Formats: C-alpha cells, sequence, structure tokens
RNA sequence: AUACAGUGAAACUGCGAAGCUCAUUAAAUCAGUUAUCGUUUAUUUGAUAGUUACAUGGUAUAACUGUGGUAAUUCUAGAGCUAAUACAUGCAAUCUCGACCCUUUGGAAGAGAUGUAUUUAUUAGGAUGAUUCAUAAUAACUUUUCGAAUCGCAUGGCCUUGUGCUGGCGAUGGUUCAUUCAAAUUUCUGCCCUAUCAACUUUCGAUGGUAGGAUAGUGGCCUACCAUGGUUUCAACGGGUAACGGAGAGGGAGCCUGAGAAACG
C-alpha cells in the first residue's frame, strides 16, 4: 500500500476506479495502520475537497488525537465543520473511517470509551449519510438470497463466522438505536431486512 | 436567605422543579449527639449556614464548654466570657480571672447579652472560632 | 476600609524613594 | 479531668 | 529519627539501662513502638536464648522463630499483646500478656493454645464489592465475619487460617483484661459502662477481690466470661 | 586547520592538516549541516561531498549545531540540571582549530585511508529477534544455532563466548504464565467459595 | 513582501503544539529537525507568554510569563536565558526603566506594583484598585497607572509616595500612553471617548469622541500610541478598527479595521526603519503592516496561535511577539529593514526559513453581520469571499453597505 | 514566596508577633492558575507526597450535566457571564468554581430531540419556559462545580429553577 | 554447558544519602493533654484486581572500538556497536431468576447480569454520639490510571509420546483499604517584677459572614463584596531579667529532587 502513496499519478493507473473503490475498503478497516496507507493512497488522487481537509482525516486516524477532532471537526454548527458543499466528497470518506473505528474490538476501557464516542457522532450527521452507515455495516452480511427465496436459511451461510458478522453488525445497531433513539433512520434494505435475516439464522442454527 | 452576591444552598441537595412532588425545598439536617435536642427551627426553617451544627458540615467533638454571652454583634458569632478563680499559694488566696472565647453560633438559635451558652467544640471555622453555640438558655 | 490597601496613603515610601532621577533637560519641544 | 496514664515511677519502687 | 538511647527506651521491656548505648528500635509492624516488644529483647534479655544481637541473627536467619505461625527473620519485629511464638527447635509455644506490675511475661502455652489468638474488634466496615470486613487491634483485616460481630467484641482468630472461630461480646459481667493506664495488667470483669458521648466512655471493673477500679474504654480487651477466660492465663 | 574527515560506511576516520588558506576560505561561512564539494577542498577530493559536522576551535571549545554566530557564546546547555558552558558557534570561522566532516558521497579518486580500509562491528545481536532479522530467519528455524561466537585465545587456552539471548521463549517462561493464570483462576473460586459461605451463614441466621 | 518566521510554532492551530513535541522526538530522525537554527535558546515560556520588550540599550530583552508566572530576561549577545525570576502573581504589564534591564517596574493582576532590580524584587505596593495598564514619565519621575476606578493614580518615583490621582470623568482606563517629545497624556476609557491630560499641569486638555459611521454598536477604546513626532495618535477599538488622529484637528485621517472584529492590542509606529509611513496593528488573531498616508496593507504576520502582544526591535526588520503557544514567535521583513547586529547571519540563511506567506488587505463579515447588513445577495459572487464560517469582503463596500443599513 | 503560615498575622489580642522562623516547605502556597477559555492547556504539579495536581492553564470544553433530564454532556464553553466573588475576573474570562458561563445547546437540543422525539409523551418533554427561551437563543447558562485550578476539569450543572432567576436577576 | 549458566572490573537500572558556629528569646519557646467526621504518609503487617502471545520495537544508547581539539579540569566534538524489572507498545468465561415441576439433592427450555482509577450530576444509605461517613447504582468525563512481554532454585503429576497437557518453593513488581513509622495543624492547663508601661489593635486584615484561589488538607492563609469590630484596670499592650536558665554554612534573591527538605546537595 505505501507503494501505491508514492505513485506520482494515481489517477491515470491501469485501473484508478476500480483501485479507487477498494481504497475506501481499505479505509474502512479496523487496523489504523491499514487506513493510513489506503487514506494517502487516496490523497494521492487529487481531489481539492479532500485536500482542504487532510489534516482533519489525518487526526481522525490518529488515536491520541481522534477525540478532540471528533468534537471540533464533526461537531454541528461548530467553526471546524465541513462546508454544505464538501460533504458530499468528504462524508465517504468519514463514514469509512469511523466505521473502522467502530470494528475495534471494546477490549479496554479506552477502545470502549472510542466506540462510544463513533456513535456518539452520528447525530452530527444528516439523515442520509446516517442510512449510508448503516448501509457499510450491512453491507458485509449477505441476506438477499433468504429473502429472494421463500425465507429459508443456507446451510453453507450457516457458520460460525457468518454469527460473528451478525454479532457485529447487531451491536452497531443497538448502539445507534440508543443515540438515535426516535429520530433513527429506519430503512428495509439497510437495517431491518439484515435484523430479520440475523435472527432467522440464530433460529437455524440453534435447531440445527 | 439570598441576600449574598452568590446563592446560598445545601450542596448535594437537589430540588428537582421537573417533579414538583411537595412544595417545601428538601433539607437536609441531623442531631448533632450526645443527648442535644436539634430545634425544630432548624427542621422547619429556611436558613442555609454551612457551620451550623445541625444543618452545616460541621461535627461537634472534644470539649463542651458552658459560659456567659457578653457580645452578640457579629455576624453569626458571639463572644462569651467563661469565668473562674485562680488560686496563688504563696498567698494561699483566690482571685478573679476571665477568658473570653470566641464560639459560632447558628441563626437557628437566637442569643442575646447575658444568658448562658452550652457549646462544643468543632473543626476550625474562623481564625479563633473553633466552638458552636449548641444550646442557649 | 484602609486595610489591603484599598485606600490610598500618600506616606512617603522609603524603598522606593530615589529610585529615578528627574531628566533637566525636559521635553524636546519648547 | 483525668489522664489514665500508666505511670513508671509509681509502680516503680522508692525504698532506696 | 533512628536511634533509641536505653534510658528513653519502654519501661515495660524489663531491659537494664545500663547494659549499652542504644537499644533496638522496633521496626513498622503490627503492634504499637510504644506497646511492642521486638524479637530481639525477648530472645535475648528475657529468655535468655542469645548472648548478643548477632546470636540473635543467626538464630533467626536459620527461621527458628515463627510468630502467629510465620516464620519472621526481621530483629526488630514487634510482637506485642496476646502475640503467639513458637520455637519448634525446643518445642516451646508462648503468649505475651502483661503481668499486674505492667510488664509483658513470657507465659507458656500448648499448642492448641498456640493455634490461635484472640483480637479486639477496632473497627467493623464494608469494603470494596460490598464485603464486609474486622479491623482488628493488630492490624488485621479479616473479610466475611459474622454479623452479630461489633466494635469493642474480641474474635477467636486461627492463626494457621486466619478465620474467625467464634466472638465475645462486649457486656457487663464479661472478664476483661486491661491494656492501657495504671490497671494496665490488671483482669477483672465489666460492672457498668459509663457513657459519654464525645468523650472517652468509662468501664468499671471488679476484681475478684471485690476491689473495683475505672479504666477509659479503649484499654479494655475482652478475653472471656467470669469463671471461663477463653486463654491460659499465668 | 586539521580536517578529521570520517568515512561511516566503512566506519573510517583519519586527519589530515591543511596549510594553505585557499581550502579554510571556500570552508569559511558554511553551517553544520551544509555540504561542500571536495573538488574545491582539494583534487584528491574530487567528487567528494563533505558534510560539517562539528569542530573544535583553537582554545578547545566545541561547535554546537543551532546556534548562529561566528564567535564564542556562554550557552545554558544540560550534560534537569542545566549549566553556562562557553560553545562556539556554528558558523565555521578562521578561529576552528579542527573541522569535522561526513563522507556523504565518493569522489572518482579513492583516499588512502578512509575508502581503502574497514573497521568491523564491534558486537553482534543479543536479542532473538534482533538475530532473526539479521539472519533473515524464519520462524520455524531456532534461533539457538545463529548465534554469533567470538573466539578467545588465553596462552594456550582456546574458548568459545556467546551471547546470552533474551526474550528468549523458553519452557520456564511457559511455567511462569501457566503458574499466574492459575494463581488467578483459584483466588477467584476462594472468593467465589468464602461468598457462598457468608451467604449459607446468613441463611442460618434468618 | 516576503516574512519569514524565524522561530515559532509551524504546527496549524487546531494540532496540540505539546503531542506535536512528544511526536517531534519520534521524528527526530528527520533530518530538517537537526538543521533547525534557533535564534536565542529558552525562547520559549513554559505555558505561554503575556508580554515582550526589548531595553532601550539594544542588547537586552525582558518577557513574563503564565506558570509559574516568571519572568525571563534574554541577553542577544549570549543569545541566550540570562535568567529567569518567579513571581507571586502573573504579569498585567511592566515597563523598563533603566535603559538595560537593571531596573524595571511590574504590575501584577493581585492589585500590587513590584519593583524589580538586579538582586530581586526590591519593593512591593498595592494601589486602591485593579490595575490594567502603566507608563512611567521620565521628566516628571511620576509613575502613571490605569486602574478599575476612575481615578488613574500618579506614583513618584523621586519622591516614593502616592500623589493626587487625576480624576478621570469616565469609570475605567483600558490603556494609557505618554508622549516623549509632547509631554501630552492619553487614558483609553471604557466608553468610545479618549481623555488628554496634561503632566506640566494636573489637567484634562480635551477629550476626543470615536465616532464610527460604519459600525453602531458600543466599543472601547483598547490602545492608544503617540508617534515619535507628537502630532499623530493611534487608537485601538474594541470593535475591531484603530483610527490614526493627528492632534490638530479633531477628525479622523485614516480608519483601518483589521476585520476580523477583535480587539486592538498593541500600536507601535515604525519610524526606524525607513519610509516613515508605516504602522503596525495588532489583534489576537493577526498582526497587519499599512501605509499611514494612504491605508495601504504592506504586509502581514498571521501566527497560528493568539498574539497577546508585539514588540519590534528598533532599527532592524524583526519583530517578537508572544503568543499563547509554548515557544514565543520572532518574524523577520527583510524588506522593511537590515537584521540587528546580535543575529547578523540570519540574512545568510534566509532561503532555509519558512517564508510564510490576502487577510490582512481584506475585511471579514460575521454570518450574522451579513445578514444585518443586507448581503445575503452578495453571497455566492465575486464580490463576497467565503472564509470559513465567516465571508470576506471589500473594505470600502463593506464601509458603503453598514451606512445603507 | 506564598506561604499559609498563620505566625505573620497579629494574634487575637492585636499582639504584632515576631518572625519565629524562616519560612518551611509543609506550609507553602502556589501561585494561582488563571484559567481562561481556548485550547485546552493542562499543567502538572507535584504536590506533598506522589499526588499530583492539575492545573487548567487554558480549557474550553467541559461535561455539564442536566439534573431535571438527570444526563451529561460534553460542551463547549462560550464565555464567562458572571462569578460571584470578583467581576474583574468575569472580564477577563477567568474560570474557577461558582462561575456563571455560557455554554453551546446542541448536545443537550439533539438528546432532547432523540429522546421525547419532540423539537425544543408531551406532559413529560414539557419543560421550564426560562430554560426553553435560552434553548431558542442557543446557549445555556451554566455554573462550573468544579475547581479547574486543582483537578483540571471544568465540570458543571446547567442552571434551573430559582437558581436560574436568581442569577437571571443578578444578570 | 553450542543461547548463557562459576566469579566479575566498567556502565545502565533500583534503594539510601533527612557534630560545630552565631543569635537570643516570659506559658508565641517548652511540658502535659484533646481532635483530625480536617490531613499526607517511603517502609513494616493483614486483606485486595477472571472483564506476535511458544513473547513486539529502537521509535537506543551507556559501558566499549577508533579519530581529534585544548595550557587545562569530575573539559570536550566527530564516527561505529550492544542489552533490561531502563524506554515505548500490547493479548472460546462466570453468576442469577429459573418453566418443564421432566427427576422430586437433581438436571433443565427460556429470560437476564457481569472491571478498577479521576471529575461532575443524580438515586439508595452497616458504622459511629453525631455525617452528604462506609458501601452500592445511573449518565457522562479524563493529555482516561492500573489490571506481570520480569528473575532464581527444583523437574513433580499425567497421559491423548508429542519435549503434548498440567505444575512446586521464592524474589522483584502493582491498584485500593486498613495497620505501623512519622509529619502538620488543634482543644484546655502550667510560680518573676511590673502602671514611675493604660490604652492596644484596623500600621497596606484588625474582628466576622458569603464566594473563590492555594494547601496534604481546616482556617483571612490570600483575594472580591459586605458589618465595625476584637483585648484591657480581674492588667491588654509595653519594659527588665542567673528566661542556656531560634537561626545560617561568603552576603541577600529565585529554582530543582524526594514519602519526608524551602536541603551543610
Ligand atoms: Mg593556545
Ligand atoms: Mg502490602
Ligand atoms: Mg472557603
Amino acid at each position: 500500500l505505501k507503494t501505491l502513496s508514492k505513485f506520482k499519478n494515481i489517477k491515470n493507473v491501469y485501473s484508478a476506479t476500480e483501485l479507487h473503490d477498494h481504497l475506501m475498503v481499505l479505509l474502512g478497516s479496523r487496523n489504523t495502520d491499514v487506513q493510513k496507507l489506503a487514506l494517502d493512497a487516496l490523497l494521492a488522487y487529487k481531489n481539492p475537497t479532500l485536500n482542504k481537509y487532510r489534516d482533519n482525516l489525518k487526526n481522525l486516524l490518529d488515536d491520541t488525537l481522534f477525540k478532540d477532532e471528533i468534537t471540533t471537526f464533526l461537531t454541528e454548527n461548530g467553526s471546524q465543520s465541513i462546508k454544505a458543499e464538501d460533504e458530499k466528497v468528504v462524508m465517504p470518506y468519514v463514514l469509512r473511517i469511523f466505521f473502522g473505528r467502530a470494528q475495534v474490538p471494546p477490549t479496554s476501557g479506552q477502545k470502549r470509551s472510542r466506540k462510544i464516542a463513533v456513535i456518539s457522532v452520528l447525530p452530527n450527521f444528516k439523515k442520509p449519510y446516517i442510512n449510508d452507515f448503516l448501509s457499510l455495516a450491512s453491507e458485509r452480511l449477505d441476506y438477499n438470497y433468504f429473502f429472494g427465496n421463500s425465507h429459508q436459511i443456507n446451510s453453507s451461510k450457516a457458520t460460525l463466522k457468518t454469527i460473528r458478522r451478525m454479532t457485529g453488525f447487531v451491536n452497531i445497531v443497538n448502539s445507534t438505536l440508543s443515540v438515535l433513539r426516535t429520530n433513527f433512520p429506519l430503512h428495509t434494505n439497510s437495517v431491518l431486512q439484515p435484523l430479520i435475516y440475523s435472527i432467522a439464522m440464530a433460529y437455524y442454527v440453534l435447531d440445527t | 436567605v439570598q441576600s449574598e452576591r452568590a446563592f446560598q444552598k445545601q450542596p448535594h441537595i437537589f430540588n428537582n422543579p421537573k417533579v414538583k412532588t411537595s412544595k417545601r425545598t428538601k433539607r437536609w439536617y441531623k442531631n448533632a449527639g450526645l443527648g442535644f435536642k436539634t430545634p425544630k427551627t432548624a427542621i422547619e426553617g429556611s436558613y442555609i449556614d454551612k457551620k451550623c451544627p445541625f444543618t452545616g458540615l460541621v461535627s461537634i467533638r472534644g470539649k463542651i464548654l458552658t459560659g456567659t454571652v457578653v457580645s452578640t454583634k457579629m455576624h453569626r458569632t458571639i463572644v462569651i466570657r467563661r469565668a473562674y478563680l485562680h488560686y496563688i499559694p504563696k498567698y494561699n488566696r483566690y482571685e478573679k480571672r476571665h477568658k473570653n472565647v470566641p464560639v459560632h453560633v447558628s441563626p437557628a438559635f437566637r442569643v442575646q447579652v447575658g444568658d448562658i451558652v452550652t457549646v462544643g467544640q468543632c473543626r476550625p471555622i474562623s481564625k479563633t472560632v473553633r466552638f458552636n453555640v449548641v444550646k442557649v438558655s | 476600609k484602609a486595610s489591603k490597601g484599598r485606600k490610598l496613603n500618600y506616606s512617603v515610601q522609603d524603598p522606593i524613594a530615589n529610585y529615578e532621577a528627574p531628566i533637566t533637560s525636559g521635553y524636546k519641544w519648547s | 479531668h483525668f489522664e489514665d496514664r500508666f505511670d513508671a515511677r509509681e509502680h516503680k519502687d522508692r525504698s532506696n | 529519627k533512628k536511634h533509641l538511647k536505653r534510658l528513653a527506651a519502654p519501661h515495660h521491656w524489663l531491659l537494664d539501662k545500663l547494659s549499652g548505648c542504644y537499644a533496638p528500635r522496633p521496626s513498622a509492624g503490627p503492634h504499637k513502638l510504644r506497646e511492642s516488644l521486638p524479637l530481639i529483647v525477648f530472645l535475648r534479655n528475657r529468655l535468655k536464648y542469645a548472648l548478643n544481637g548477632r546470636e540473635v541473627k543467626a538464630i533467626l536467619m536459620q527461621r527458628h522463630v515463627k510468630v502467629d505461625g510465620k516464620v519472621r527473620t526481621d530483629t526488630t519485629y514487634p510482637a506485642g499483646f496476646m502475640d503467639v511464638i513458637t520455637l519448634d527447635a525446643t518445642n516451646e509455644n508462648f503468649r505475651l500478656v502483661y503481668d499486674v506490675k505492667g510488664r509483658f511475661a513470657v507465659h507458656r502455652i500448648t499448642d492448641e493454645e498456640a493455634s490461635y489468638k484472640l483480637g479486639k474488634v477496632k473497627k467493623v466496615q464494608l469494603g470494596k464489592k460490598g464485603v464486609p470486613y474486622v479491623v482488628t487491634h493488630d492490624g488485621r483485616t479479616i473479610r466475611y465475619p459474622d454479623p452479630n460481630i461489633k466494635v469493642n467484641d474480641t474474635v477467636k482468630i486461627d492463626l494457621a487460617s486466619g478465620k474467625i472461630t467464634d466472638f465475645i461480646k462486649f457486656d457487663a459481667g464479661k472478664l476483661v483484661y486491661v491494656t492501657g493506664g495504671r490497671n494496665l495488667g490488671r483482669i477483672g470483669t465489666i460492672v457498668h459502662k459509663e457513657r459519654h458521648d464525645g468523650g472517652f466512655d468509662l468501664v468499671h471493673i471488679k476484681d475478684s477481690l471485690d476491689n473495683t477500679f475505672v479504666t477509659r474504654l479503649n484499654n479494655v480487651f475482652v478475653i472471656g466470661e467470669q469463671g471461663k477466660p477463653y486463654i491460659s492465663l499465668p | 586547520m586539521k580536517l578529521n574527515i570520517s568515512y561511516p560506511v566503512n566506519g573510517s576516520q583519519k586527519t589530515f592538516e591543511i596549510d594553505d588558506e585557499h581550502r579554510i576560505r571556500v570552508f569559511f561561512d558554511k553551517r553544520i549541516g551544509q555540504e561542500v564539494d571536495g573538488e574545491a577542498v582539494g583534487d584528491e577530493f574530487k567528487g567528494y561531498v563533505f558534510k560539517i559536522s562539528g569542530g573544535n576551535d583553537k582554545q578547545g571549545f566545541p561547535m554546537k549545531q543551532g546556534v548562529l554566530l561566528p564567535t564564542r557564546i556562554k550557552l545554558l546547555l544540560t550534560k534537569g540540571e542545566r549549566k553556562r558552558k562557553s560553545v562556539r558557534g556554528a558558523i565555521v570561522g578562521p578561529d576552528l582549530a579542527v573541522l569535522a566532516l561526513v563522507i556523504v558521497k565518493k569522489g572518482e579518486q579513492e583516499l588512502e585511508g578512509l575508502t581503502d580500509t574497514t573497521v568491523p562491528k564491534r558486537l553482534g545481536p543479543k536479542r532473538a529477534n534482533n538475530i532473526r532479522k539479521f539472519f533473515g530467519l524464519s520462524k520455524e528455524d531456532d534461533v539457538r544455532d545463529f548465534v554469533i561466537r567470538r573466539e578467545v585465545t588465553k596462552g594456550e587456552k582456546t574458548y568459545t563466548k556467546a551471547p546470552k539471548i533474551q526474550r528468549l521463549v523458553t519452557p520456564q517462561r511457559l511455567q511462569r504464565k501457566r503458574h499466574q493464570r492459575a494463581l488467578k483462576v483459584r483466588n477467584a473460586q476462594a472468593q467465589r467459595e468464602a461468598a457462598a459461605e457468608y451467604a449459607q451463614l446468613l441463611a442460618k441466621r434468618l | 513582501v516576503s516574512v519569514y518566521q524565524v522561530s515559532g510554532t509551524n504546527v496549524s492551530r487546531s494540532l496540540p503544539d505539546w503531542i506535536a513535541k512528544k511526536r517531534k522526538r519520534q521524528l527526530k530522525n528527520d533530518l530538517e529537525y537537526q538543521n533547525r537554527v534557533e535564534l536565542i535558546q529558552d525562547f520559549e515560556f513554559s505555558e505561554a507568554s503575556n508580554k515582550i520588550k526589548v531595553s532601550r540599550d539594544g542588547q537586552y530583552c525582558m518577557a513574563t510569563g503564565t506558570y509559574k508566572p516568571q519572568i525571563h530576561v534574554y541577553d542577544f549577545a549570549n543569545l541566550s536565558l540570562k535568567f529567569d525570576r518567579h513571581t507571586d502573581a502573573e504579569n498585567v504589564d511592566f515597563t523598563i526603566l533603566s535603559d538595560d534591564w537593571t531596573k524595571s517596574v511590574h504590575l501584577q493582576n493581585d492589585r500590587s506594583i513590584q519593583f524589580q532590580n538586579k538582586g530581586g524584587l526590591h519593593y512591593t505596593t498595592r494601589i486602591p484598585k485593579f490595575g490594567r495598564s502603566l507608563v512611567y514619565n521620565k521628566v516628571n519621575c511620576d509613575l502613571y497607572v490605569g486602574a478599575s476606578g476612575n481615578e488613574l493614580y500618579r506614583l513618584n518615583l523621586e519622591k516614593g509616595r502616592f500623589l493626587n490621582p487625576f480624576k478621570l470623568d469616565t469609570e475605567g482606563v483600558n490603556h494609557v500612553s505618554i508622549n516623549e517629545v509632547n509631554g501630552l497624556l492619553a487614558a483609553g476609557t471604557e466608553t468610545n471617548v479618549v481623555e488628554f491630560w496634561d503632566p506640566r499641569s494636573r489637567s484634562r486638555v480635551s477629550k476626543l469622541y470615536l465616532e464610527n459611521n460604519i459600525d453602531n454598536r458600543p466599543f472601547q477604546v483598547t490602545t492608544t500610541s503617540f508617534r515619535n513626532d507628537g502630532l499623530t495618535f493611534a487608537c485601538g477599538t474594541s470593535n475591531g478598527y484603530s483610527y490614526i488622529y493627528d492632534l490638530r484637528t479633531s477628525e479622523p485621517s485614516i480608519i483601518k479595521d483589521q476585520g476580523y472584529g477583535f480587539d486592538i492590542k498593541k500600536i507601535i509606529w515604525l519610524d526606524n526603519v525607513g519610509t516613515e509611513n508605516k504602522i503596525v496593528t495588532c489583534d489576537k488573531r493577526i498582526a497587519k503592516i499599512w501605509d499611514r498616508l494612504d491605508g495601504k496593507a504592506y504586509a502581514s504576520m498571521e501566527p497560528s496561535v493568539d498574539i497577546n502582544d508585539i514588540e519590534h526591535v528598533p532599527g532592524t526588520g524583526m519583530f517578537f511577539t508572544a503568543n499563547e503557544s509554548i515557544p514565543m514567535h520572532t518574524y523577520y521583513i527583510p524588506s522593511l529593514g537590515p537584521s540587528p547586529r546580535w543575529c547578523s547571519f540570519l540574512d545568510s540563511i534566509t532561503e532555509e526559513l519558512e517564508e510564510k506567506p490576502v487577510y490582512s488587505n481584506y475585511r471579514f463579515i460575521t454570518r450574522d453581520d451579513v445578514k444585518k447588513l443586507n448581503l445575503t445577495h452578495l453571497v455566492g459572487s465575486r464580490v463576497l469571499r467565503a472564509y470559513m464560517h465567516g465571508f470576506f469582503i471589500n473594505t470600502e463596500l463593506y464601509d458603503k453597505v453598514s451606512l445603507i443599513a | 514566596g506564598i506561604s499559609r503560615d498563620s505566625r505573620h498575622k497579629r494574634s487575637a489580642t492585636g499582639a504584632k508577633r515576631a518572625q519565629f522562623r524562616k519560612k518551611r516547605k509543609f506550609e507553602l502556597g502556589r501561585q494561582p492558575a488563571n484559567t481562561k477559555i481556548g485550547a485546552k492547556r493542562i499543567h502538572s504539579v507535584r504536590t506533598r507526597g506522589g499526588n499530583k495536581k492539575y492545573r487548567a492553564l487554558r480549557i474550553e470544553t467541559g461535561n455539564f450535566s442536566w439534573a431535571s433530564e438527570g444526563i451529561s454532556k460534553k460542551t463547549r464553553i462560550a464565555g464567562v457571564v458572571y462569578h460571584p466573588s470578583n467581576n474583574e475576573l468575569v472580564r477577563t474570562n477567568t474560570l474557577t468554581k461558582a462561575a456563571i458561563v455560557q455554554i453551546d445547546a446542541t448536545p443537550f437540543r439533539q438528546w432532547f430531540e432523540a429522546h421525547y422525539g419532540q423539537t425544543l409523551r408531551a406532559a413529560s418533554a414539557k419543560i421550564e419556559s426560562s430554560v426553553e427561551s435560552q434553548f431558542s437563543a442557543g446557549r445555556l447558562y451554566a455554573c462550573i462545580s468544579s475547581r479547574p485550578g486543582q483537578s483540571g476539569r471544568c465540570d458543571g450543572y446547567i442552571l434551573e429553577g430559582e437558581e436560574l432567576a436568581f442569577y437571571l436577576r443578578r444578570l
């Protein structure tokens, strides 16, 4: 990845778009080291709006400055908030970065507080962007076949790995509901049907 | 009650306006002990006094003294006078002596010049005050 | 009132007495 | 007031 | 300070004043400095087992001395009232108790008597995680006490496990040992507890000879019921 | 002034006294951390690049980085305690007795005492991962067989000495870790047992 | 024009400096750190610097600190801290009576004036009420101290006695300044008026009511400065305007605003440097150099952190600024004049320095001010440029608009 | 130079005491920490024993608690408005305990909207009219309950009821 | 002893460094005594933390090798190594209510619950005479603390023969509480002559209240506002004294370490 950042013109590579999309996935990676390499390669792409907020995104990745950056950079009506015109370009980067922090396991108090901080910034986001974050949590899960058929679980999908991905997704939703509460955005594709399909798998595994 | 620049309140005693369970503001009080009766004016009063033995953050412990009030003109503190006879062995004779003690007086007590007051020691309240007026008579 | 220096006292202060000496030339202008 | 403090001299013999 | 003159040493040790320029300074430990007997004094100037400090050090480094069932290698370890001292090489067990004179007396005891001690309940309070505990006079913190145990009671501690076998409430007619004041070392029965709130509570104690004396509560140690002490007395 | 030139790649170092003033003048007015062309410093040094790293003046006082003067000054330095000591500035000048240089790049010709000679490393790695990095060992390979050994000959006696590896995995460390875990579990079990005993005691009392 | 930041904080305002130092040690391997040039060792206070002044001798500098409240005196010849002296309270202001650092009068925030000598604290005295400024007359040997109270207290050093305090009509005195050539003195009241007093007599020569046709909102005279010539007078208004007055007339020759809307703290006339018609005005945010006669911006010095005070070494291009950051920033403007004698070769290394760079020239409107000024229409046009929360604007256009609204 | 000794003071009788001894280190005082709004900057102080004290030399954000709603949020501090002890502290925007400051209402407003589902069930959502007006303004009056000069924190609570009425009268 | 293994210079870590000489002071020194529910406390003693890992990095250098400057020091710069209990980083469980009352110890569907430290807010409240004390809970906060990447000796018990699993005795560490050693304030008492010493204190707080700053904490200890007080002819205050019957390390000022110092550093 470090080589990718050092490319003089990453935009003109053989497959920039397919590469660029995968860099977003790496920006969503749990390992902060991966995110920094991914962000640098994303910064190698020349985008004026992203360039303006380059320091803030770097501060978000840095653990020591993560908390203060959230309070200053992301707070609604605060000075250092992103401008409305620049929301569309920057927020996709912001959501992927924050998702990676949410992926970090809460094995000590610092990560437990860090998890709470990541979910507590959601109300500052606009409702469409909040739905996008929930979509990211459910993108890894595969549920379309279940609702596509007559609600039957595939035996192959019934594995320990899937249950763990179920558990992460459900935990994200539960925290989000507590923060947003009545304001929470509920959509069939993003939240409800991944949520239901998790319940069906739990019944499937427990009985089978 | 609110005749000072800051608001007078009992610390950590919270009156929730939303609930409005009772009209009377919640009031915290304690009995100083040694079988000494806490007056009802303190129980049902409205004053705020951090140095009051029944409502303040002060505990009575140590020596308990009795004296005659000589001055009451300072705010919430008085000067009492304890008289005794000092014995001179060389002349085998007694001489009248007196020592004046400043003591904090809670607003729950009303003290004039001449009445007998029983006071109890507490932590240093001021430069010279280490006691608190606790029974008037 | 006088305590803590809240009232101004005009008595001579020995330590600062003769701290500085005036310039006899005066201001540049006449 | 009362001291209620042990005194070595009182218990120690002073016969000499 | 770190040096103690022999003339400034406590009276109750029974040490001779002119033996030297200095006396042992009891190191920090379960008992207070003015209420303790360092092991060097016990081994040398009382039992006469050792002839000098170096001999005492050799004995202790051999690990032949146990205090309350634990081996101690500090020469100035402050053993005190009701401390069980075991010398296994000779097969002796000793219990420290004041005499009527007010000095420690080396009282030999049985193995069963050595197995346990008594501690005066100086404090009863709840610790972290809501676990009740009692603090005794020797600095022992014992968890999960019996609820009936209150301050001024006496708890029978098993040395091997450090658990309260039984307890004695403080009440009139109970057998008490004086651990302070001029009456230090006297044994009697409680008659009445005069109560002064915010002041030192007072206990009247009647001896077997019907003589009565008054002492502060802090100096009282319940040791049993009348005619039934829980420890062998000298 | 004398020039103490060091080649760090080889680890060599040698001094050259320069008598003519012209080399000294082309050296003047530079700074510690700047670089100069050896061809000005000599035909032998043609093609070389010299980085100025320090030096001492005719009174023995050293040069310090960060101070910008051609003369000496008394600066407050630390060997928390700080003392005021005389130190000469970072601007090279005619008052320097010796100037220290580091060869950043080699020129056409080879210096006799610096490029042509080498000095081996004094010590080898001692930590396990350091040895693995040095020899590029795979994880399965044991560091024990790759420890560097130095031969020592005292009279007719001869023997090999090797460093004691640190941070190495041994059965003793595993035993210690297992003992600690077992101790924690046992303590928790004892606490739970005592809590239960207290519970039944209260049940009997009630 | 070019501004070179010789020392200070090179990080942005958002970045905390102390963690940067903890990251700085990690990146100590980076070569630029080894090649850094520090003009004066230990030119950094522990947390922040309140004031900085340069001795008239031209060979010494003095400064005051935050925690522990301490006084730093720097020696230019040694390029280092001569000594640090702690104090019992923070320093609101101070002056250096002697040409050297030997004798200085310090006004603490605990209502006490402290006299510092070579050995140490010579004497401490308390004024009746809290102080905000300080000045001393060489001719009269009288130390003039403003305060919260209406009176302007007068202390005579020669006689060592307080004297009759001048009675200002208004309550409070934010700043006081005295003119060397004239002796005329001015005081900055909380209300928009400057009361001028005579030291020869004990009288009020006159009072000037600052008039702001642009902004009608209340403001206070935060800073006053007299030019060397003596016929020119400068004011600092809290709203964020600085007025240049010729004392003979009763109207403002030129009114130049910084635009951010913050108070003016220090005003310095750069007569000595050459091309005397240049003035400095210092906000918390930025300090700007602009022409005296025409009001055209020469250059700008914008540190990342707030400015507590700015000082200019006479005859040279350097400017020392006391800031809230741990270091104390110092700027070199080669165009204005030569570098001082003590740092002679600073000119040789001009390439290495940062060479930091529009904000000074143009005015800045807040979003609320835009709506009140009826400039919502200008939004989205070339005339109005967005700068973060608020939008910049041309100075002349803003003046016309506030007249309209 | 700061000391807490009582020997320099006059006795109760009014006699002028003489200097018994030189100042000791077990009766020292340290210079006051004039906390002011700005980028957070805290200085550690090694005290008697191993204990450490934090000097909030500058601080801009703090945890303020809504007592009536029984919640707590971290909010920025706008500025000091009224301080009971000394007004010059209000003039210089000095932060200490008991100071009345103005804080951003954004987190509390968002929490109220989320929890009650009502812009600021109906009976519970009802709150004091003055507090509603303060939210409408965009800033809330709060009283700092911590000591920034000791613990390095500026936590507090939003004024309500008679407290708020009294400080509004004083303002 | 093919990692080393005995002893061990140097160096890094860890612990501890806490007699003299001048002045003088009337119960402000000192002795006895009370309290700390008003505090800090190295150490000793007893309790106390289940919330890449078959072991991470130089983000590291000393000692050491080698090149030199200087009249020169417990003066020095340049270049090259290498370690930790130094410096940073860091990781498939238990307990309740328990239907089925299936079997009546018992299993058991399901539903739940689960660190510590700092600050603020709120809810409940065994110990003491007395508490907002102990303790628990909720919402957050933190330049969020800690929750063994350590060492010596021994090589037991098992088997699923892999050096597979499981282990004995100590040392050095670590959070909180208590104890001990101390320290700091504090209640009351305590033999000179004195009026030819009658007023003293607010004399940059004198006496008290509110709030804040600071302290390890109480407190005019200090600061803002408010009241004009406090001692005394029963001797305040001042003066004299066989009141040897408290200060500093060339002189004043400032700072640093530690559990303890305004340090004989
Ligand atoms: Mg020479
Ligand atoms: Mg321990
Ligand atoms: Mg107070």
